[PDB]
């Protein structure tokens, strides 16, 4: 029933959410590829349907954010009938597949949304 | 409404409110009843003279439901001051807890405490989530039980969960024993709490046990002191690392059981070969008995020796791992999706 689950994985493409106060909040598309080092994110890549879920952990994100990113990843996978492959992505050590989703490459920014804790 | 998070520990209950970064209530999992009503936790220890004291969840499995219900009533009313009938509750359970035990706890929560919604979580899964992972093997060593729990893509692999046959209480008892070499005679329940504090304050895990025995004998550098409640000072030497060495060599306790390194290895081997790399690369420590200085480096050496040399061994020792079960529960129960995960009392009562 979570609105963003209802949107997940319907069309080929790239969906990015940021953990914000224990919720999954869409990232504005103009910011795709820039990642706040203070935050954690969930990324669903859909291919025409194949699913790859990556959860990206900034070096300064708080424990509530990285934990929620892990749990939301599991919940999204279950919503997709277990069909997604899950990938943990740590800032600066991301997989070549994850980096490959962004034409301009991965970049990082200082700051982030406040911890829910 | 804000959920309540209750980690039913073999030695101490951790309890609090969803969204906090640590439990606000930590108290011993003990019930005291008159020798010739019931007291729980610290109150029961203060009155050990006039009470018979019992552990209802000695090894992580509830064995006395009347006493366990007293612990839960103490949690809600004396510790949290929360009406259980007005909050969702997340309760933790041990790995491999029988379904009939989960069903009895659920019955007590819905029918005695009238909780409006409940979710039961596996302790080690919560710890893994608190580390920011969906795949790994958790080595949870608490007071009366330890387990190794492989988890893949969010879910424990039940056929691979192992029990390590000792825990923190066994270590306190072993320190009590070996301190007789120096002439100490700690034996009462109250002295045991002293020795537990000595263990937590002074013990450490040797990187190489045999080498540490050799180097420790060559000087008094090993000796460290502790002030007893009566102001006397005790000095401890090689007992500092011989005590937690029993996690690796249970034969020190007269047990035939495998040590925590061997157990972790066996646990990973139960999982299919195509996922072992991700387990070896995400060995996550949790629980109070993983708090010893030196544990991560020793465990890395020992598991690396046992494991195929193509594997990449990574032991993760989060600083707040003593409470990582409870923290993982606090995160999960704070999520915007938690309301879809729980069971309501109305559903249960009509099931
Ligand atoms: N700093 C420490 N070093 C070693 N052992 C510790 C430390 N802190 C706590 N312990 C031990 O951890 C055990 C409690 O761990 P915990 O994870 O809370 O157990 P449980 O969940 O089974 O109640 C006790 O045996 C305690 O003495
Ligand atoms: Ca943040
Ligand atoms: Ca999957
Ligand atoms: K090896
Ligand atoms: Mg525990």
């Amino acid at each position: 029933e979570h609105p963003e689950f209802l949107k997940a994985g319907k069309e080929p493409g790239l969906q990015i959410w940021r953990v914000e106060k224990f919720d999954l909040v869409p990232v504005p598309p103009n910011l795709y590829g820039d990642f706040f080092t203070g935050d954690a994110y969930v990324i669903l890549k859909t291919v025409q349907l194949q699913y790859d879920l990556h959860y990206w952990l900034g070096n300064e994100c708080s424990q509530d954010e990285s934990g929620a990113a892990a749990i939301f990843t599991v919940q999204l996978d279950d919503y997709l009938n277990g069909r997604a492959v899950q990938h943990r992505e740590v800032q600066g050590f991301e997989s070549s597949t994850f980096s490959g989703y962004f034409k301009s490459g991965l970049k990082y920014k200082k700051g982030g949304v406040a911890s829910g804790f | 409404v804000q959920a309540l998070v209750v980690d039913n520990g073999s030695g101490n209950v951790k309890a609090g409110v969803a969204g906090d970064d640590a439990p606000r209530s930590v108290f011993p999992s003990i019930v005291g009843r008159p020798k010739n009503d019931a007291y729980v936790g610290d109150e029961a220890q203060t009155k050990r003279g006039i009470l018979t004291l019992k552990y209802p969840i000695e090894h992580g499995i509830v064995t006395n439901w009347d006493d366990m219900e007293k612990i839960w009533h103490h949690t809600f009313y004396n510790e949290l001051r929360a009406a259980p009938e007005e909050h969702p509750v997340l309760l933790t359970e041990a790995p491999l807890n029988p379904k009939g035990n989960r069903e009895r706890m659920t019955q007590i929560m819905f029918e005695s405490f009238n909780v409006p919604a409940m979710y039961v979580a596996i302790q080690a899964v919560l710890s893994l989530y608190s580390s920011g992972r969906t795949t790994g093997i958790v080595l949870d060593s608490g007071d009366g039980v330890s387990h190794t729990v492989p988890i893949y893509e969010g879910y424990a692999l039940p056929h691979a969960i192992m029990r390590l046959d000792l825990a923190g209480r066994d270590l306190t008892e072993y320190l009590m024993k070996i301190l007789h070499e120096r002439g100490y005679g700690f034996s009462t329940s109250a002295e045991k709490e002293i020795v537990r504090d000595i263990k937590e304050k002074l013990c450490y895990i040797a990187l190489n046990f045999d080498e540490e025995m050799k180097t420790s004998e060559q000087s008094s550098d090993i000796e460290k002191s502790y002030e007893l409640p009566d102001g006397n000072i005790i000095t401890v030497g090689n007992e500092r690392f011989r005590c937690p060495e029993a996690l690796f060599q249970p034969s020190f306790l007269g047990k035939e059981a495998a040590g925590i390194h061997t157990t972790t290895f066996n646990s990973i081997k139960k999982c299919d070969v195509d996922i072992r790399k991700d387990l070896y690369g995400n060995i996550v420590l949790s629980g109070g008995t993983t708090m010893y200085e030196g544990i991560g480096e020793r465990l890395t050496r020992d598991i690396t020796t046992l494991a195929p040399s193509t594997m990449k061994i990574k032991v993760v020792a989060p600083p707040e791992r003593k409470y990582s079960v409870w923290i993982g529960g606090s995160i999960l129960s704070s999520l915007s999706t938690f309301q879809q995960m729980w069971i309501t009392k109305e559903e249960y009562d009509e099931s």
